[PDB]
This record gives structure tokens, sequence and C-alpha cells, in this order.
């Protein structure tokens, strides 16, 4: 699934981040990040892909030996301290349909504009289905990529749940 | 309030205040504030309620159960006599549970009252607790959930038989 | 670098998997066929998930198949453990009953049971 | 008596009033958190009057105000014990909770469910005061399980996060394992002494107390997170920072130690239990202090500090010094709660960043948090005459001069040295050096709720130990004669730990890259206890049920629904599959009559 | 074959946003809410709890305590044992052998 | 690949790799992000044991 | 007891003569009035039971079961009326009639003095229960669940019929008051071993005893909600109540005959609790939770001590309200998503906040949080089995750990985490559903303030 170039670049990013977790201090990190870059540049032009694969394989074993047992993780990345912290506050938009009319009356302007989005979704749906139908090979899609809208006044197929997803800090 | 003989207390011995400082005791002034702001209004409310109770005075009594023949005097399978004997035994069983509770409450109050000297000063309560527990255990312990006067008697006669045999060998 | 020893609860990292780098062309073909199945199912799901008029649950046959299989078919389960505990408790209670009969178990304040 | 008893109860009743108002809709939601914070502060005031009365004359009493239930010869009353331990602990818990609640008004200001959060904090406190004032084991059990369940709800506050839910259930798992010991002690005391009341337990003073006390030691091991049942306390850092401050200082974790202090009249006569708690505390204090040496999350460092300090309290129990163990509980509550509040200040100012490797250069940018962090670190490390010194210093001397396990004593001194190291590690990486946080600088500690909350705990962290030390009545013969090298051991090894910590920290600046040692990986991954035990044990249990013996095959195959049903189905086809021929039916009549006379003599 | 299609599920809130969930008829829906709340909460739970609280000495627990006090007072005053091992008078018993 | 025929009762249910859901890519756009599952894909027999709240089989540095 | 039997019977003409749209209003209102009057049975004395007549009697054991029985009928009516909305009127009335007739048999079962009268009414409860499951259950398997339920019970009850008739011939009576006075010890012999088994196995299948339990998860998965409520709240307790009474005449043989059933229950409770951790069907999980809880009841009844009989009575009442509440909570989700799979709909606290509080309270009672009557009953059983043998504390302790694990796991999986994206018909909780939940939990938690009324005759 990953190409050789993709695997090399992912190792390079991964090794730098673990190197950064060992060094801590910026001047120390900058110094050793340059040595590491030099090692990658030492074989950038290796044309023999059999040798190149072995270099990649050996670099991965070297990384496994020298990885930080407790590397730095950005707080909201998977495994971070703030990961998924705000999922409890994310409420799907369809819940507003079940509001009592008295609750809806407190935001007359918000719910007026909400009807314009629901109307837009209703009048776009048939085109989106028919566009996907006529752009999909006989044996169904071969990838998960979706197409853009082709005409003016058309919306890209399957847009609602991307466009109206909850905000990252919804409360 | 309660019978002082059933629930005895010793005579309290408080020491008189003997200050050795010029600073005022904050507890003494808080006590005056508590008496004025808390106890006094509370007492007035109670005294009002006590006046109303006096206007309407009525009584309730403690039920007295006549003694009836016990299970030892009941002919085998004579349910009418066994019933009265069995209901009486159950009433006494509930009374003995409360007698042990009274003695346990004496022991617990003594331990708290005597402070760090409780091991020496609570000997009599401890000894009385030990005896009533022994007597209660002999009467009722190991009878099972379906206990009855009949099973209580069977247990006593077993104990009496072991006591007679032990003396016989002595 | 001592080699990685995988276990049941500690699996081999992908970057250390020798099969990860020795991609043939029939392995590429298998990967392309797996993605086709995933994409075909993704489309089927999305055409219902995005439908404005749908209100309910998108029934998933995979989930129904899993629960159906897991609920079928109605040593820790036979007579072994029952026998083992029987001899543990019977032995303990025989010893206790013997002591009580000989008057050698302390029950001085035991009047609750 | 009337003022003392009346004010002891208003304190507890006062705390339940905000709960009443919420659950009956008769309060102002605009500032429920302020209302809850005000109730705590008034409860602290009223609780200081009974405490003053006790300090004056040693006035103690028990209130058995409500007869709840009588089981034959076991009478259960709602019974409150206003004694030495209740009188001293309640004001400390209320004073600290007062700071934590004022701090939470700033820290949780953006939480949509702040009102529920403050209700949970108040319930979490009430269950602790039930635990502390309980006079019988059933009532104590109510508070025991109450703090556990409140911990579950507050650790799993952000319930959309799987790790938060996992940590919340982990706390329940480890604490219910300890609860096996609590129920064991309850069962033993009922069967052998006919009571759950502390008065009768102490009066009967059983000599054969191994079984009940091992049960209590197991309960304390879980609630205080001693070795074997320890991992849940570091994992509890999933909860919001105010939860960690309260969980780690004034409520849950010290309950295990407090349970053993309650029962010192039994443990002081049992050398065997003393030895067990001594060694259990010694391995706990060393092992968790070793783990803190390599942690990078600021909250986990302070979490391991609590475990290490709890182990020291368990060592104090083990050397027959219950009142010194209780003093450390009271002093530790101040600076430990303030260290968590200092860490929350830094985390907030750095956009929820908790890794110390991304801190640095905060000594001047956060002057007040810096001051509180330094004071708290010095108090924790036993700097002379700060609040931590008036307990730890006496504890190390008591252990040095006792008839004691030699290995446990050595492990305790090394852990004291390690305390200086991870305390240095926080200060060095959080406050010193150059900044390592992102470029957009939103550092701001200038909220009055933040400054005032920390300020009160800072004043407590300087003077509380001195004030408490000089007011409590003596209950032991403190040991004051010893060689110079046993008198100053704590101060020396603490100083050595600081000097060594500097060397190690400053070597992180040299342009040398090191491979990890095996000792470093052991410390970083917490001895592999969570990695091995939290995978293996769940795997065994979870595959236990969702899962061959021939003996069982006989009985199962015999009396299955499928086997019985097949038999009748087979018998039915034998009975019913007939040719319909007159000839065969009558021929069977002939056989029937013959065997009736020949085999069975029915003709006779 | 000749089978009716499966009907779509009905949301009671669509026709009646004030629905209590009891019935699709608004007037019946409200009445059914009131009987449940009045007979359930106002009567059974509130009056039933009050009834239970004032039961006259459930299983003579209080009488037994008063009776025990009377016996303890009498037996200590007269120097008798508080309680005896034998429940039944041995003079009324006749052992075998 | 089915489980080996025996008396357990798997039937023809697929035998899938004995891997935790914690090992799946967290950045991919799963239909069930918390479980890291896609609609329609076969669920491991022991999935309820391999959810992210329970048994982890992730590679370890040691 | 006629002051309860007759008004219960009158609920039938009331339902049939009601206006078309007032069948739910009328039957619910009047069955609550009957429930209210059931508190007059609290006139319990310390020595004598309340003996009304030659036929019926109440004591501290049957009284709490009677009040639970009569309180459950109105709750079953609120629980059922939504999923029966499309049923034709006559079939709705027949459904209500089956519930009314079940209450009539139950209140007579718990008050019968004579044991054959108990047997007949104990057996009569089968008919309406079977009809409710097989007629108004949802899926195909309800026909098999009816057959397993019927024949498990009859395989045990028919030997009981022989044993009871045998006992009357020998003793001369089966009146329970007489048996209290005419009871004679059971001597060792093979005849008495089978008399003991014939007297007990019918009640063991009802509890159900571990190893004889597999019918229960089938019945619950297939039954409608009212069927589950009565099954879990009261019908299982017929076995417990029967055993509590009939053990009077099986002494001392119970001393050793209990061992195989104590081992099954002590081990069975750990296995069923662990099974709950891996269940995928929410109704099946709650059914296994019931087997685990009832295992303690069997142990408590078999060891025959005052503390265990008090623990058994309290657990029976506490389990009835808790398990019935859990089924109602599970059903309210089912009426939205039409599936019992526990993993299907997650993160529901985000969408139904108050209903998530009912889940929390129900789970806390299931894991027996002090001072709930669930804990009081469990604690009393744990105390008494410790005296029976100290080692049992380990099995009891492990079960309490596992019980907390699956109780919270059920709460965490359904209420926490991220909501399922594609499920978008999670409408707000109805007043009926919230009232239904609170009519379980409120009486349950109020009983904490006055536990004695559920501790049975040994109190
Ligand atoms: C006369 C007869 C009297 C009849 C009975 C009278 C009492 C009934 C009152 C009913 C009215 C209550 C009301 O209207 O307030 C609703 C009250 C406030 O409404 P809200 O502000 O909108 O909050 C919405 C959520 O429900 C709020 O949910 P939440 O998440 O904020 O928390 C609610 C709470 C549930 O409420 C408390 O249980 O759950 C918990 O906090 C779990 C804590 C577990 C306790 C742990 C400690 C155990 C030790 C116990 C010590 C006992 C002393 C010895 O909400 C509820 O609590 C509803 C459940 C009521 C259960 C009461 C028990
Ligand atoms: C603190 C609040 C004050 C307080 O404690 O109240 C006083 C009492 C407890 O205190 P008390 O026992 O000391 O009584 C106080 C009154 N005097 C002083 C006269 C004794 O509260 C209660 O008794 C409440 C009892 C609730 C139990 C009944 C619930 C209703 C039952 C409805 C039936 C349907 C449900 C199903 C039942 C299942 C089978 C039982
Ligand atoms: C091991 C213990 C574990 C307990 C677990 C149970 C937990 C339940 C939750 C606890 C709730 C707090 C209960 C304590 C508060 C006081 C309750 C009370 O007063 O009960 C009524 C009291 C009963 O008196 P008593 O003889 O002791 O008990 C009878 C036997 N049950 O009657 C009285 O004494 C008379 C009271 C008179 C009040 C006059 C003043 C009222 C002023 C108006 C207030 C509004
Ligand atoms: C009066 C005393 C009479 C004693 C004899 C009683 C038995 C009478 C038989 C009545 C039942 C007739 C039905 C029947 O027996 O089925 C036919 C069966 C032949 O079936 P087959 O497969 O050949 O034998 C298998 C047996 N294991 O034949 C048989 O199995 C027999
Ligand atoms: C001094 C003497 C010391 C005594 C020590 C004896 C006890 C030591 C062993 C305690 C149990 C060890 C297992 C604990 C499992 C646990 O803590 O749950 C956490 C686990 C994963 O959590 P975690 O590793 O933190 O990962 C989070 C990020 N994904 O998440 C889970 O998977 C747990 C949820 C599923 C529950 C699985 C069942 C656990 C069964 C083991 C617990 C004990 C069972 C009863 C036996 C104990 C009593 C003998
Ligand atoms: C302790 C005493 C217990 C007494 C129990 C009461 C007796 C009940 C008698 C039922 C006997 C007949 O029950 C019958 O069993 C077979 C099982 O093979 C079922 O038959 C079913 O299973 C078999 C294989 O298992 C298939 O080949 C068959 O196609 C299928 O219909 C019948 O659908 C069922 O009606």
């Amino acid at each position: 699934y990953l190409t050789h170039q993709q695997k090399v670049l992912r190792l390079y990013k991964r090794a730098l981040r673990h190197l950064e977790s060992w060094c801590i201090h910026r001047d120390k990190y900058r110094y050793f990040a340059c040595l590491l870059r030099a090692r990658f540049d030492e074989h950038k032009n290796e044309k023999d892909m059999v040798k190149a694969t072995q270099l990649l394989r050996e670099a991965e074993e070297e990384f496994w030996h020298g990885q930080h047992p407790q590397p730095y993780i950005f707080p909201e990345s998977p495994g971070g301290t703030s990961y998924e912290r705000y999922e409890c506050y994310k409420v799907p938009e369809w819940c507003l349909d079940d509001w009592h009319p008295s609750e809806k009356a407190m935001y007359p302007d918000y719910f007026a504009k909400r009807e314009q989005w629901k109307k837009l979704r209703r009048e776009s749906w048939e085109r989106e289905v028919k566009q996907l139908q006529e752009e999909t090979p006989v044996g169904g899609p071969r990838t998960e990529a979706l197409p853009p809208a082709r005409k003016q006044g058309d919306l890209p197929p399957l847009w609602w749940h991307i466009v109206t997803r909850p905000r990252e800090r919804p409360m | 309030s309660w019978d002082k003989d059933v629930y005895p207390e010793p005579p309290r011995r408080t020491p008189a205040p003997s200050p050795q400082t010029s600073l005022p005791n904050p507890i003494t002034y808080l006590t005056k504030a508590f008496d004025l702001l808390v106890d006094r209004p509370v007492t007035l409310v109670r005294e009002f309620i006590e006046r109303q109770h006096a206007k309407n005075k009525y009584y309730y009594y403690h039920r007295e159960f006549r003694r009836v023949p016990d299970i030892t005097e009941c002919q085998e399978k004579d349910v009418l006599c066994m019933f009265e004997a069995e209901m009486q035994w159950r009433r006494d069983y509930k009374v003995d549970q409360e007698i042990v509770n009274i003695i346990q409450e004496r022991l617990k109050a003594c331990q708290q009252r005597e402070g760090e000297s409780h091991r020496q000063n609570c000997a009599k309560e401890l000894e009385q607790f030990t005896q009533v527990v022994k007597a209660y255990q002999d009467r009722y312990h190991d009878l099972g959930a379906h206990y009855s006067a009949r099973k209580c008697l069977a247990k006593q006669k077993q104990r009496m038989l072991a006591e007679r045999k032990a003396a016989k060998e002595a | 670098f001592p080699k990685y020893e995988a276990s049941r609860l500690s699996s081999l990292p992908t970057t250390l998997d020798p099969a990860e780098y020795d991609i043939s062309s029939e392995t590429r073909k298998a990967q392309a066929e797996r993605l086709a199945i995933r994409s075909r199912l993704k489309r089927e799901y999305q055409l219902q998930y995005y439908d404005p008029s749908r209100r309910g649950v998108i029934e998933d046959p995979a989930l129904v198949r899993w629960t159906y299989a897991r609920s079928a078919n109605i040593a820790l389960f036979g007579i072994g453990p029952l026998v083992f505990w029987y001899y543990v408790f019977k032995t303990d209670r025989d010893r206790k009953e013997k002591l009580i009969q000989e008057g050698k178990l302390d029950r001085t304040f035991n009047i609750s049971y | 008596m009337n003022m003392f008893s009346s004010l002891s109860l208003v304190t507890l009743l006062l705390l339940t009033m905000p709960i009443m108002m919420m659950s009956f809709n008769t309060y102002k939601p605009s500032n429920y958190p302020l209302y809850v914070k005000t109730a705590i502060s008034y409860a602290f005031i009223t609780s200081m009057i009974p405490t003053m009365m006790f300090i004056h004359s040693g006035q103690e009493l028990i209130i058995s105000n409500w007869h709840w239930l009588t089981i034959q010869t076991l009478k259960l009353s709602l019974s409150f014990k206003m004694d030495y331990f209740s009188m001293m602990f309640i004001p400390v818990a209320l004073f600290v909770t007062w700071s934590i609640m004022e701090f939470s008004m700033w820290y949780m200001y953006s939480d949509p469910n702040i009102n529920k959060f403050f209700k949970y904090l108040l319930l979490f406190l009430i269950t602790m005061l039930i635990l502390v004032t309980a006079n019988n084991l059933f009532q104590l059990f109510i508070g025991w399980e109450g703090v556990g369940i409140m911990s579950f709800l507050l650790i799993g506050w952000w319930y959309g996060r799987a790790d938060a839910n996992t940590a919340a259930l982990q706390a329940i798992l480890y604490n219910r394992i300890g609860d096996i010991g609590f129920i064991l002690a309850m069962a033993w005391f009922l069967t052998n002494l006919n009571t759950w009341d502390l008065q009768q337990i102490f009066m009967l003073n059983p000599s054969d107390s191994n079984m009940p006390l091992i049960g209590l030691a197991l309960a304390a091991t879980g609630k205080s997170a001693q070795f074997g049942l320890h991992p849940w306390l570091p994992s509890a850092m999933e909860g919001p920072t105010p939860v960690s401050a309260l969980l780690h200082s004034s409520t849950m974790v010290v309950a295990g130690i407090f349970l053993l202090i309650r029962f010192y009249p039994l443990t002081e006569n049992n050398k065997y239990i003393q030895s067990i708690t001594l060694c259990l505390g010694a391995i706990t204090t060393l092992f968790t202090a070793m783990c803190a040496l390599t942690q990078n999350d600021i909250k986990k460092i302070i979490a391991f500090s609590t475990s290490s300090q709890l182990g020291l309290m368990m060592v104090t129990i083990g050397i027959n010094q219950p009142y010194l163990a209780f003093l450390h509980i009271c002093t530790h509550a101040f600076f430990k709660a303030m260290l968590f509040m200092c860490s929350g200040s830094i985390i907030h100012s750095l956009n929820d960043e908790q890794d110390i490797r991304k801190m640095g250069g905060l000594f001047k940018a956060m002057p007040f948090t810096t001051t509180a962090l330094i004071v708290g670190s010095l108090a924790l490390t036993g700097m002379p005459f700060l609040t931590g010194f008036y307990s730890k210093d006496l504890i190390i001397e008591a252990a040095n001069t006792s008839y004691t396990n030699a290995w446990a004593l050595l492990m305790t001194l090394i852990a004291t040295s390690f305390t200086a190291i991870y305390s240095t590690r926080i200060i060095f990486f959080a406050l010193l050096g150059q900044p390592r946080f992102p470029t957009l600088v939103n550092i701001n500690e200038n909220n009055p709720l933040l400054i005032n909350s920390i300020k009160r705990l800072l004043i407590g962290s300087l003077f509380a130990g001195y004030i408490i030390s000089n007011n409590i009545p003596p209950t032991t013969i403190p040991q004051m004669t010893m060689p110079y090298y046993l008198k100053t051991t704590a101060l020396i090894v603490t100083i050595l730990g600081f000097i060594l910590a500097l060397e190690i920290s400053n070597m992180t600046k040299n342009l040398k890259y090191h491979y990890p040692s095996n000792a470093f990986k052991f410390s970083t991954l917490l001895g592999y206890f969570p990695t091995i035990m939290h995978r293996l044990a769940p795997y065994m249990n979870l595959s236990m049920s969702q899962k061959s013996s021939l003996l069982d095959l006989i009985w199962l195959e015999a009396i299955l629904p499928k086997t019985i049903s097949l038999a009748q189905m087979k018998a039915s086809t034998l009975v019913t599959n007939q040719k319909g021929l007159i000839k065969l039916y009558f021929l069977s009549f002939l056989i029937t009559i013959l065997i009736s006379m020949i085999l069975f003599n029915f003709h006779e | 074959w000749q089978e009716d299609p499966e009907p779509e599920d009905e949301n009671l809130y669509e026709k009646n946003p004030d629905s209590h969930g009891y019935d699709k008829d608004p007037a019946v829906d409200i009445w059914n809410m009131r009987v449940v709340f009045f007979f359930g909460f106002s009567i059974v739970l509130v009056l039933g709890s009050t009834f239970v609280a004032y039961l006259p000495d459930y299983r003579m627990q209080e009488w037994a305590r008063r009776e025990a006090e009377r016996l303890v007072k009498y037996r200590e005053a007269h120097g008798l044992p508080i309680m005896e091992s034998n429940c039944f008078d041995p003079s009324k018993i006749q052992l075998p052998e | 690949e089915p489980y080996p025929d025996d008396g357990t009762g798997y039937g023809d249910y697929p035998k899938l790799p004995d891997r935790s859901q914690q090992e799946r890519d967290p950045w991919y756009d799963w239909d069930h992000p918390d479980l890291r599952l896609n609609w329609g894909e076969p669920m491991h027999w022991d999935l309820d044991m391999y959810i992210r709240n329970r048994v982890d089989t992730s590679p370890t540095p040691v | 007891m006629l002051k309860y039997i007759i008004p219960t019977i009158m609920l039938m003409p009331l339902t049939w003569l009601s206006k078309n749209n007032m069948i739910w209003v009328n039957s619910t209102a009047h069955s609550l009035l009957i429930s209210f009057t059931s508190l007059l049975l609290m006139n319990q004395f310390g020595d004598n039971s309340l003996n009304f007549s030659l036929l019926f009697f109440s004591d501290s054991l049957s009284t709490p079961l009677l009040i639970l029985t009569m309180w459950l009928l109105p709750l079953m009516l609120m629980a059922s009326q939504h999923h029966l909305s499309k049923e034709n009127l006559t079939r709705k009335k027949l459904f209500i009639t089956m519930l009314i007739s079940l209450q009539l048999f139950l209140i007579m079962t718990f008050t019968a003095m004579e044991l054959i009268l108990f047997y007949i009414l104990f057996e009569a409860t089968l008919v309406p229960t079977l009809i409710i499951i097989t007629r108004w259950g949802n899926q195909t398997e309800r026909l098999n669940a009816g057959l397993y339920f019927l024949f498990y019970t009859l395989a045990g009850s028919l030997p009981l019929l022989v044993a009871l008739i045998y006992i009357q011939n020998t003793v001369g009576s089966l009146n329970f008051l007489m048996l209290q006075y005419w009871v004679q010890p059971v001597h060792n012999s093979w005849s008495n071993v089978f008399m003991w088994l014939a007297c007990m196995m019918a009640f063991m299948v009802k509890m159900p005893l571990y190893g004889l339990h597999l019918w229960l998860p089938k019945a619950h998965v297939e039954a409608p909600i009212a069927g589950s409520m009565v099954l879990a709240a009261v019908l299982l307790k017929l076995g417990g109540y029967g055993m509590l009474r009939i053990t009077l005449i099986l002494n001392p043989m119970t001393d050793f005959m209990a061992y195989p059933f104590i081992m099954l229950s002590l081990w069975g409770m750990i296995m069923t609790s662990s099974i709950c951790l891996r269940q995928t069907d929410l109704k099946s999980l709650i059914a296994y939770s019931s087997v685990s809880h009832m295992a303690l009841v069997i142990v408590a009844i078999l060891i025959q001590t005052p503390w265990s009989y008090m623990g058994a009575t309290a657990l029976m009442i506490a389990h009835g309200l808790t398990s019935s509440m859990l089924f109602c909570l599970a059903n309210s989700n089912y009426e939205r998503i039409h599936s019992r799979t526990m993993i299907l709909a997650r993160g529901l606290q985000t969408l139904l906040p108050l209903m998530a509080t009912w889940w929390l309270l129900a789970s806390l009672t299931n894991l027996a949080l002090p001072p709930t009557i669930n804990l009081i009953g469990e604690l009393f059983v744990v105390m008494s089995t410790f005296s029976w043998s100290n080692i049992t504390i380990i099995l009891m302790g492990v079960n309490m750990v596992i019980t907390a694990l699956y109780s919270l796991y059920m709460l965490i999986m359904t209420q926490r985490g991220k909501y399922t994206y594609h499920i978008n018909n999670i409408s707000p909780s109805f007043t009926r559903e919230n009232a239904l939940m609170s009519l379980h939990i409120l009486p349950l938690l109020l009983l904490t303030l006055n536990p004695k009324i559920i501790l049975g005759p040994l109190y």
C-alpha cells in the first residue's frame, strides 16, 4: 500500500520526533537533527532498489532499538492527554429536529437558516446519487475517493456529514 | 428520661477552670453566644410545645403477657398447647436478644467514657457481657433458621446429658 | 540489535515485518482486491448514511452475523471445579465440626450466625 | 457538650444543603459553584469550634443519634465519632477543599457541566467525611464505597474518551479487590466479637487478630494504592486536574491509611501485621519514587509522588507510630494539593500541555506559580520547618531508631533521596532553561480565583505543620536520643538527592546522545506491571467463560435437550411406522398372548 | 407473496410535540399521565411511605426493649443472673436412662 | 479461513487475526471511530474482548 | 386475602367494560389503588403470623413478595402499552387479562397455607406466562422458549406433586402451620434422598440453579417487556419462596444434601458473572446477571441461618426491582433501535441525559452499593456463609469484583464513548419512560430508610 518513498519519509519524520524526545533542549535537538538528516542524504541517490530496501529495513531495526519508550505526543493526537476529550460535547445536528417548539422559538434566526440548509440538502440529493452512479465502473468503486461537482449549481456528492460535522470545540 | 439502674452512669467529675494565661478563652465566649443565640430560642420553642401537650394528656401502656405452660408441658402433637408454648418461647427469645443489646450498650458506653483507662475501668461491664453472651449462646445458638421451642429443648437436654455424664465420671 | 520476539499480547511491529518489504505483484493484486471490497462496502453504507430521508438504523449484516454466531451453542465448566471445591469445603467443615465437638474451637462471643 | 455535639453535626449537614437544593430545584444556577464554595468555607469555620474545644481539654464524644436497624443482637445506629482523628482531619480537609473549589471555578470555567462537576466534588467530600467520622464498620463501609464510586464518576468525567473510561473502571477494579479485605474484616468481627462498633471491638481487644487485620491491610492496600494494587492511582490522571488535587490530598487515597490508624489499638499488639505493613510500605515508597524519576507527564510525576508518600505513611503504620502517620496525612494534604494546583496553572497557560519536555523558561513568566511550586517542592522534600518537615522528619527518626526490618529501613531512606530527585526534575524542566512551548504565548496566571486559592494553600504549606504540631496532645513517648548520623539522615540523603539530581539534569544539556539502559526502560514503563498485568489478567478472565473431559461428556450427552428430544422422536417413528396390514397386527396379538402366559404367567 | 409491507415506525412527537408517550390521543395521553403520577407518586409512594414510617411497633421490636429493661431492672435489683443458660426449668424435664 | 472443525461451534465464521482494535490506524476515517470498524467488514469473533477499553496486543518497546 | 383477590378479579370486567381508548388509563389507575391497599399486610406480629383463615395466611416472608407482586402490575401496564399500540382492541384486552390473572395466581400462591394449594397456584402461573411469551413475543424463537420454559418447570414440578402427596399421607396434613408443629426429622435412607430431591428440584429450576438455568436466557431474549418484568421480578422468587418454606420438613437431611447445590451455586455465580462480561445481547446479559444473584439466594436458603434467611429475603426483593428496572431500561433503547445488541447504540448519555442517570442508578444497585437493600441482602448472605466456612469469602469477594465490572461495562458501553453516527432516530425520553424508571428506583431507595420490612420472619 505504501511506496518505498512513502516508507522512507515516514521513518524520517518518526525518527526526528523520537530524537526530539531524547534531546529535549532545542539547541541539542537542532544539532542531532542535522546529523540524522545527513545520514538520510548519504543514500538519497541510491538507485539499486534492492540495496535501498535493505537500507530501509536496517534503519527500521535501528529505530526500534533507539526509540524513546515514552515519546512526546501532541495533546490531541491519538494517545495524547487531550485525545477525544471533547467528544462528549459533540452532538449531531439531527438532534435539533427533536427540539420542542418552545426551544426552537428562542433561536428564530438560527432555525430559519437551518431550514435553508435542509432544503439545500433535499434538492441536491438526486443529482449526487446520479453523478456517482454514472461515474462508477461496473464492478463498483475501486477506491474510496469521491468526485467533485462537475456542473455549476451542483454540490460535491456526499457532502452533508462533512460540511455539518460538529465543531472541534463545540461548547 | 430513662431508668438509671438499667443504663447506669458514674457521677460526673468535671474540673473547675484553672487558667494560667491572660488571653481570653474563645470557647468561653462562644459558649455564651451559643447559649444566647441557639439554646435560648430553642428552649422557648420547646416550652411552647410542652404547654400544648399538657392541655391534651393521654396514656399508653406496656403490654403484659400472662405466663402459659411451656413446651416441656405440652403433649406430643397437641398443637393447641404447642402453639401457646411456642409463641411464648418466641417472645422470650426476642426479649433475650434485647437483654444482650442492653449489656452490649453498657460495655460500649463504658469504653468510650473511660478513655485511655478503659481496659482497667471497664472490667465489670466486660465480665457481665461475657456471662450474658455465654447464657444467650447456650439457649439459642446453632438452632438454625427454622428454630422452635422443640429444638431449643432438644439442645438443652443434650447439654444436660453431657453435664450429667461429666459429673458421673467426676 | 536483539531480534523482536512477538507474543500473543505483544505483536510484531509492521516496520519489522519481513513480508512488509518483499511485496510481489500478486501481493499488490491482493491489496488492490481488498481495497475494492472495502470501497464497495463504503459506498453502500454512504448511500444510506447520507440519504436525507432516512431516519433509523442502517442494519449491518456483519453485526447481525457476529451476534448470531456468538449467541449460538448453549477445566472450569464441568464437574472438575465442582468436585475440587466440594473437597475444599467438606474438608474445612469436617475439621471445624470436630473441633466444636471436642470444645477446642473458640466461639466465646459468637452468637450471630 | 451541647455546643460541641451541635456544631459537629451542622458541619456535615451544612455540606448536604447544596445537594438538597440542587436535587429539589430551589437554587440559583447562575453561580452554583460559588454557592458550593461558600458552603465549604462556612463548614470549615463551624468545624474549627469543636476542634478548638478538643485542643483545649481533649473533649471527645460519640453521637449515636438514629437507631437504624437491629439484627437480633446486632444494633446498628447512625453513629459519629468526634475524636482526635475526626477533629483534626475535618478542618484540614475542608480548608484544602475550599482552595480546590475556588481554584476549580477558574479551571473549569469553560466546562458546560461545571454545575454537575461541583456537585460531584461536594458528594465526593461528603462520602469522605462519612468515612472519617464513622463509628461502626457498616457506616464506614458506606463512605468507603462512596469515595470509590465518586472517583469513578470524576475520573471518567470526559466520558467520550476511551482512556478516561478505561481508567475509571480500573480504579473500581483495584478498589473492589481491596474491598474483599474490608468484607473479610467485617465478617470476622461479627462472627468473633458480635459487633461492627469500634468501641466493642477495642474493648474485647482480640489477641488472634491476624485474619481481621490482614483483611484491613488488604483494604488499605487498594484504597491507598500500595504495591500490587497501585497502578490505578497514576492512571487516575485522566480526570480533570481539580479531581487529582482532591483525590490525592484530602479524600480517597489517604482513606486506606486512615483505616489502619482507626484500628491501631489492635495493630499495636500484633507484631506480624506490623511487619507486613512495614515491608509493603517500603516497597511501595521506593518503587513508585523510582517510577517518578523518568516520567514526563507533570501530573503523573505528582501522582507517583503521592504513591511514594502513601508508602511512607504505611511504613509509619508498620513501625507502630499511628499518630505520626496521621500527622503526615494532615501535612501532606496542604503541599500535595497545592502542587497539583500549580501544575494545573501551567497546563492551562500552555493550552493543555502536560509534557514537561515542552515546558521550560517559566520561572519568570509565571512568578506566583513558580513560588508556590518551589515552596511545595521544599515542603515535600522535608525542608526544615516547612509543613512537611513536622511529620517526615519525625517519621524518619522513628524508623531509624526502632526494632525494624533492616531492608525496609534502607528502602525508605533511598526513597527519601529519590523524592529530592523527581522534585528537582519538575523544577528543572518546568521552570528553568529556555522555553520549549509553542510560539503563541498565552501565559497568564492573573486570575483572582487562581491566586487566592493557591495563596491559602501556600500559607498552609508554610505554617500548618508548626501550628498543628504544637496543638495536638502527645500520645506517645517521642524518641529524642540518638547518634548524630541517625538524627540527620533525612536531611543528608535529601541534600544528596538534590546534588545528584542537579548533575543528572545538567547532563541533559551536553551534546551527547545516549542509548537507553535497561534500568531506564524499567523506570519509564513502571516496571512493566501495567503492561504485563493489564494485558494478561484481562485476557485470561475474558477468555475464561467465552470458551476436554470425557466424564462430563457422558452426563451432558445423556440429558441434553437435543438428546432427550431425539430419543422420543426415534421412539415415535418406531411406534407409528406400521404397514397398516391386518395380518401383521393380529400376528402381533398372537405373540402378545403367548409371552403373557409363557414369560409372565399372566394366566396364573 | 400476498403479504402487507412492514409499516414504518411512528414517532409520537411528530403529531403531538407535547406527547407524554402514553397515547396518540392528546386528551387520553394527558389523563394517563395524571393517573400514573397521582396514584403512583402522590398516593402510593408519599402516603405509603408515611404509612410505613408510623407502623405500630412492627413485630414488637419496641415492646421487647421495654420488656428487657423491666427484666434487667428486676433481676439486678434481686441479685439474680441477668440470663440463664437453661431456657426450660430442669424440674419439668426428665432425661433418659 | 474458518476455525478448525470441532465441538466449539464456530461453524463457518471467519478466523481473523488475533489483534486488538487499538492496533488499527487511528487516522483512517472509520465508520465507527471509537471501535475502529467499517460498516460491513467481518467482526473478529472476540471483538468485544479487543475493544480499546480492554485487551491490548500492541507492540511494546521491550 | 379476599380484600385483595376480589378487587384483582374486578380488574378484568373493568378492562373489558372500559371505553375503547381508556383501557390503559383505567387498569393502571385501579391496579395502583390495589397496590396501595396492599400495605395493610404490614400488620405483622413478632411471634404469630397473620393467619386470615383456613386457606390464606401472611407472614413477614410473603408480605414483601405480595407488595412487590401488586406493585409490579401497574408498572407492567405502562411498560407494555407502547409496543402494543397497533394491536387490535380485543387482543390488547386479552393481554391485560393475562397480566391480571397472573397477579391473581401470584397473590394466592404466596399466601396459601396448604402446600398442595400452593403447588396448584404455583403451577397455574405457567399458563399465562407461557401465553404471554409465545403469543406476544416478537421473534420466531419464542415458540422454542415457551417449550423450554414449560418442560423445565414440569420436569421438576411433577416429582414435587408426588412428594407432597406422599408427605400428607404420612403426616396427615400439608397445612404449613401444622407442619411447623408436627414436623419430624428426616432420617438417612435412599427413600429420603429422593424425597428430598423431589421436594427441592422444582424450586431449583425456578431460581434457577446453575446448570438448570439455560432456559432463563432463552425466555428473556424472547419475551415481551412485561413478560421479562414478571419473570425476573416475581416468578424466579416462587422458587426461593418455595424453598424457604419446604426446608422446614427436610431437616436434618439438608445438612449434607445441600453440598452439591452449594458448590453449583458458589461456583455457578462466578461463571455466570464472568459470562456477563462477554455477552453481546443486552437482555441476555441481564438474564445471566439474575442467575448470578439468585445463586446467593440458593446458598443462603440452604445453609439455614437467621442471617442468611434475612439476607435471602432482602436480596429477593432488591433483585426484583433492580432486574425489572434493567429490563425496562434495555427495552426503552430497543423501542428506538429495534435491536438488543449492546454494541449497536453507544454514547447514549450524549443524546438522552436523564435516561443515562437511570442507567447509573440501576447499575449502582446491581453492583450493591452501600447502603442499598441490594447490599444489605448481599452483605447478610456473605456474613452467614463466612461462618459456614471461612473460605467462601474468597468466592464471594471475587464475585463482587466481577459484578462491578460487568455492571459498569454495561453502563460504559451503552451510555459512554461516541454515539453511533448512523443512528438518528433517538428521540427524547417520554414522560412514560421516565416515570416507569423512577417507579422502580424510588421505592427501592426509600426502603433503605426502613429495611426491616423486607428482612422476613427471622428479623
Ligand atoms: C425430564 C422429562 C422431560 C420430558 C420432556 C417432554 C417430552 C417432549 C418430547 C419432544 C420429542 C419430539 O421433539 C422433536 O425433536 C426433534 C429433534 O430432533 C425436532 O426435529 C428437528 O431436529 C432434528 C434434528 O435434531 C431435525 O432432523 C428435524 O428436521 C427438526 O425438525 C422436532 O422439531 C421436535 O418436535
